[PDB]
DNA sequence: CCCTGGAGAATCCCGGTGCCGAGGCCGCTCAATTGGTCGTAGACAGCTCTAGCACCGCTTAAACGCACGTACGCGCTGTCCCCCGCGTTTTAACCGCCAAGGGGATTACTCCCTAGTCTCCAGGCACGTGTCAGATATATACATCCTGTGCA
DNA sequence: GCACAGGATGTATATATCTGACACGTGCCTGGAGACTAGGGAGTAATCCCCTTGGCGGTTAAAACGCGGGGGACAGCGCGTACGTGCGTTTAAGCGGTGCTAGAGCTGTCTACGACCAATTGAGCGGCCTCGGCACCGGGATTCTCCAGGGC
């Protein structure tokens, strides 16, 4: 039977997914986060639809220029997988 | 009817009907023009008066304003706002 | 009433007239306590009328306590040199080296107090500050005073601090520029009298207040040789180039920041500006000489005087200008030996002596106006050529004077170059003023 | 009577607010006083800056195929100009996306 | 509300790190992106929400949202 | 007509003093290639900076650079300096 | 025969005493010649007051040791310890210059 | 009759000028109205931020056995504490130093 | 005789005898400490201008000062910082 | 050890739907026009202290060139386990719809809090001036690092 | 093969000196406090209706889980290379000077033009409807790629 092999189908993934312009999380467990991080700074607070948007666009797009200095990382290691230790080494350089 | 609000939007329209004729913009690409407006003219004015404020003048003009351009742009942009002012400085002097 | 002859302390040599009247004036300056400056010009044996003075303080007063003098590096070894030879008598020491020499000799000798007498440089007066500055000095001699012409300066106020019962100050040129480093050699000298910061009204006045101070025994009492020079101002005219600069220059990519400097060096040569001169060939032919009127005129002037007696000195304020002089001698063929601040000491001396070698083929000695020591013995030459005048005329005198020695046999003519209708009108203006004033002041 | 009110945009030759932009300085509490000159400037530039962005962006739209601007196409202009890269550095696009780019390492050799 | 930083899924990791650009990704990243999640969005939140209470509102609003981000230098073009 | 050049200028930043300032970062091995690397970025950092206090400078109408414009440039540039007002 | 210290302890002591101290570890007069050239290029006729000089001095000098920190950091990274133009330029790609 | 002047900073028990900080910000142009606790509210941050500061430098002048501050002080307290770390992450203070910090690997073993 | 100055270095060293009595500061200590003071007052100054223009107000209050100084201080120093302006407010307005 | 040959994925072209973008109308409030005034900035003059240019003289610390040896960067190899690609089953997200009421948003009213003004006075700044804290030197005491050698 | 003695180096330490910057005291003047008035910003109450939140049911894409295998991480080894260490030589930095300007800052005035405030009015701009061309969705035929097997 066909088979891709390892490393063909997340390339393919990659090509798709830096070709679309949609959010990539899923909006009711998002909203779900956001409104328990919020119970710690205040009580029955209530959100507009456009805050958990931006909020959601917001996150997703640091999420993914960390994940682009993480393999900037990986690759300064001579390595194709991403670790931990690349993630906090990006956080560090950038300042955080 | 609720207050009514201020935007860009139509001057944004009359430059994209000099630019392109026959082409056209979405709700979405408007907003984010309207926010690229306010954040410039936020930034420019911010530094002029802060120019202002270190030489000991009282009012912003069109120096303070060239030298925040100056500051803010990068290179071939600034040239090319500088000429831009002045141009129409020029105009509105002459033709006032 | 006084000292009638050579005194006894100092062996092997009987000093002058003008020598023993010096002493007799210096040891009226002690017995009246009022410190003086003597300034008898650059050849009347100052060096061994101090060391007399030191040696009747000594011999016939009881105070043969702790004495300073201070003198440029280049005269140390002469200073202890004729202590050893006229009066031995005195302990003398000498500070120098580096911080190792400096806290074994502290250690040795100088705190140990068995010496009297101290000849110490300018540089060690400054790191030693420190030590010197504990002991009572009962006599403090400082060699070229116009060292200490500026206030404000850290070698005044140093020298100023110290603990002193008398002062002398030896120099040449006590006015140099303008009646405030007279009143501070003065002030120096005796605070108490000078303390105020500044023709019945003048000139007599003047006269009457200094001659108390001073004295000044002119090198005219001896002559009987040196030959009087004479001065011949040579105008030259800017050429094409010069002028299309000193218009660029007046009018206003190359920074020009000192407005008076660029004019200047425009008026010595244009190629001093980066790129004035011709494209990537970089000849030496015909077009040096033809883009300076100071150049077309020297070309015309030096084979002349080579036909005639040569041996011609060239002096200069610019090493810039130095190369450009030395291309040309070099393209020319003639000979050249060349001293300036950066000629290391040895350099210099055997410079010197090979131009100074009793039949030499050297024609011209190119130094800049002021990196010589004072010394500098060129009696061997006739002809003094000033490519550039100075704000100081005492530099131009002692420039002169270089090739003005005693050894001197034929009569020297000395050549000033001037540009017309430029900026070096005014600095001759401003120098023949200060001359004036110095002559009619010190001279007179 | 009083002449034609002539607007100080048609003054200019602009088609951006000077009045609204003269008014957004007074009341921005920016200085005490306000030129004459410095709303003209400021609108000029403004201009400009719109005008630029806007022109690379339709033109990515027709190197789509479209005929809308979206804010994909707004991203993809303000990331392919390194001018308009450098002044729009910390600035997030909503729905624009990013570059196509992938690391030569990661290619199949 | 539980167990809410769970609801970030690994696929959604995965997608989010294709479009990063990357190809290989270790099974400990998992929990490290939440952990960063989980304090980005904290920062952004308290701004957000002192924002909101400075306004004396029950609502946070996009406009609170926005400032906070700026405040941040994180600047969001596209809602106001 | 005499040309002599003496050396360029990011060459007076020398290789034992990008070495201390190597140290204070707190390298112990450094490469040979380094010095180039590092001297080009001091140059393009300086560039910045002057550049916005050259602006400043001209702003005031003065031909001298005071500290002040460098903090100003160096505020705009995001890297606040204390100590010289 | 002569005492020698290993390949590493002399540039340990190096970084101690250069953390311990407050001082500038960069020449005055080349750093100003290489200030004037640059401010040559974007406007002639240029004075400098000597406390701008200083401050330019200080700022260039915490750059260079916040990028060699960075830098080290990512040499370590990639199981080193000689720093790298690689790990250079990945600094500074990393902190966006 | 009147009444003796009481300042500002002594009514509100501040060791920092009330007045001074009124007047600054009526001059900074920040609003068009400045209202009475403002000022006072103001100062008593700014002592209560420079009290933290000259408190840790004074006792890292103790740790270096020194009874002057000097920036070197100033530098080891900003530094070796999180809070105004994170106040003070982009500044520079001339002639600081560095923290005494070298990395695990490059020690001798 | 020169021009006047202002500088906060008599309430520096108010404060620093507050704390130390037996302690000292240089001048380039004291440069420092003076820069910091313009600083944090700057930072603060602007957040709440900024504050008064979201809120479409005109006054910048106590209400504006310590909502800014949460948004710039972080932590245990904004809620030391609120209680001790707190306290300042609270004795300024209940017998003065 | 690359060439056909299958398969999977992606692309292009063609036709049917829907949804808002772009136009046209209405009403209002905000900018443009005049007129008058005042205070800010431009222009000038007179002092003082710093910065640029071209030199000199001297001291000495640091850069520089060179040579040797040694950790180390780098390539190569083998092993193992871990992440990836695929298929099955479960789960909860999405979407549409409905319902209720909490709070955002606006308006009217009034009061109280701040800006502006004029006196009055004391707190803070420039200026002098002394003394002591720290820098530096010197001579020890001690802690570290490295090697050679004696002992299994 | 490992561990220790010892030598040499560097470093921490106590003491003594000296100097230049810190800290204090003084006069005076400029900005802050006291007392008042006047007016507009904002606190307060009340109404509306929008937008949030909660709940429910059906679909279906997406998540979770388990399998099987090849590729990548990682440890180890060998080598030769480039960097650290130290030494003798050279250079240029650093300090202290000349000599002349111009530049820039604080002081003090004068003065005129440009920005501000106010009163009218009418045109530009924002909100509200309405409609059709573009964008989207599906469907079918097509091209490109990726993997595997072997006669090249
Ligand atoms: N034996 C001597 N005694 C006194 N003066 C002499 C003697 N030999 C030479 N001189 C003079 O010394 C001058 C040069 O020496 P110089 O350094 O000026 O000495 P000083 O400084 O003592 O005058 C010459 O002009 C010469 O006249």
């Amino acid at each position: 039977p066909h088979r891709y092999r390892p490393g063909t189908v997340a390339l393919r993934e990659i090509r798709r997914y830096q070709k679309s312009t949609e959010l990539l999380i899923r909006k009711l467990p998002f909203q779900r986060l956001v409104r328990e991080i919020a119970q710690d700074f205040k009580t029955d607070l209530r959100f507009q639809s456009s805050a958990v948007m931006a909020l959601q666009e917001a996150s997703e797009a640091y999420l993914v220029g960390l994940f682009e200095d993480t393999n900037l990382c990986a690759i300064h290691a001579k390595r194709v997988t991403i670790m931990p230790k690349d993630i906090q080494l990006a956080r560090r350089i950038r300042g955080e | 009817r609720k207050t009514r609000k201020e935007s860009y939007a139509i001057y944004v329209y009359k430059v994209l009907k000099q630019v392109h004729p026959d082409t056209g913009i979405s709700s979405k690409a408007m907003s984010i023009m309207n926010s690229f407006v306010n954040d410039v003219f936020e930034r420019i004015a911010g530094e002029a008066s802060r120019l202002a404020h270190y030489n000991k003048r009282s009012t912003i003009t069109s120096r303070e304003i060239q030298t925040a351009v100056r500051l803010l742009l990068p290179g071939e942009l600034a040239k090319h706002a500088v000429s831009e002012g002045t141009k129409a400085v020029t105009k509105y002097t002459s033709a006032k | 009433t006084r000292f009638e002859d050579s005194p006894s302390y100092v062996k092997w040599g009987k000093l002058r007239d003008y020598q023993v009247r010096g002493l007799n004036w210096l040891i009226s300056l002690y017995e009246n306590g009022i410190n003086g400056i003597l300034a008898d010009e650059m050849g009347l044996g100052k060096t061994l009328q101090t060391i007399s003075l030191l040696g009747y303080m000594k011999h016939y007063r009881n105070i043969p306590g702790p004495h300073m003098v201070l003198v440029p590096k280049s005269t140390l070894h002469n200073w202890m040199s004729e202590f050893k030879r006229w009066v031995p008598t005195l302990r003398s020491v000498c500070l120098i080296g580096d911080k190792e020499q400096r806290a074994a000799f502290v250690r040795d000798v100088l705190l140990p107090g068995e010496w009297d007498v101290c000849v110490t440089s300018y540089e060690m007066l400054i790191k030693e500050k420190s030590v010197f500055k504990k002991f009572n000095w009962r006599y403090l001699v400082i060699d070229e005073a116009h060292r200490i012409k500026n206030e404000k300066s850290k070698l005044s106020e140093i020298v100023r601090e110290f603990k002193t019962t008398n002062r002398l100050l030896l120099t040449g040129t006590p006015l140099q520029n303008n009646l405030h480093e007279l009143w501070s050699l003065l002030n120096f000298l005796l605070p108490d009298v000078f303390n105020s910061a500044d023709d019945q009204k003048l000139v007599e006045r003047l006269h009457m207040v200094l001659r108390p101070f001073l004295l000044r025994r002119i090198k005219a009492d001896v002559e009987k040789s040196l030959p009087p020079k004479k001065e011949v101002k040579i105008y030259v005219g800017l050429s094409k180039m010069q002028r299309e600069w000193y218009t660029r220059i007046l009018m206003k990519k190359m920074r020009l920041l000192n407005i008076l400097m660029q004019l200047r060096k425009c008026c010595n040569h244009p190629y001093l500006f980066d790129g004035a001169e011709p494209g990537p060939p970089y000849t030496t032919d015909m077009h040096l000489v033809t883009n300076s009127g100071k150049m077309v005129v020297l070309d015309k002037l030096l084979p002349k005087l080579k036909e005639q007696g040569s041996r011609v000195l060239i002096f200069s304020q610019m090493t810039r200008v130095l190369d450009i002089l030395e291309d040309y001698c070099m393209w020319r063929n003639y000979e050249y030996c060349r001293l300036d601040g950066q000629t290391p000491h040895d350099e210099r001396q055997d410079s010197i002596n090979a131009y100074n070698e009793p039949n030499s083929t050297k024609f011209v000695f190119m130094l800049s106006t002021r990196a010589g020591g004072l010394g500098i013995n060129l009696a061997t030459a006739d002809v003094v050529i000033l490519y550039d005048s100075d704000w100081n005329p005492q530099v131009d005198l002692q420039a002169m004077d270089r090739a003005h020695r005693i050894g001197q046999t034929k009569t020297v003519r000395v050549f000033r170059f001037i540009t017309d209708n430029t900026v070096e009108e005014r600095i001759v203006e401003r120098a023949e003023m200060k001359l004036r004033l110095d002559s009619i002041v010190i001279q007179q | 009577t009083r002449a034609k009110a002539k607007t100080r945009s048609s003054r200019a030759g602009l088609q951006f607010p000077v009045g609204r932009v003269h008014r957004l300085l007074r009341k921005g509490n920016y200085a005490e006083r306000v030129g004459a000159g410095a709303p003209v400037y400021l609108a000029a530039v403004l201009e400009y800056l719109t005008a630029e962005i806007l022109e690379l962006a339709g033109n990515a739209a027709r190197d789509n195929k479209k005929t809308r601007i979206i804010p994909r196409h707004l991203q993809l202009a303000v990331r392919n100009d390194e001018e308009l890269n450098k002044l729009l550095g910390r600035v997030t696009i909503a729905q624009g996306g990013v570059l196509p780019n992938i690391q030569s390492v990661l290619l199949p050799k | 509300l539980r167990d809410n930083i769970q609801g970030i899924t690994k696929p959604a990791i995965r997608r989010l790190a294709r479009r990063g650009g990357v190809k290989r990704i270790s099974g400990l990243i998992y929990e490290e992106t939440r952990g960063v999640l989980k304090v980005f969005l904290e920062n952004v939140i308290r701004d957000a929400v002192t924002y909101t209470e400075h306004a004396k509102r029950k609502t946070v609003t996009a406009m609170d949202v926005v400032y906070a981000l700026k405040r941040q230098g994180r600047t969001l073009y596209g809602f106001g």
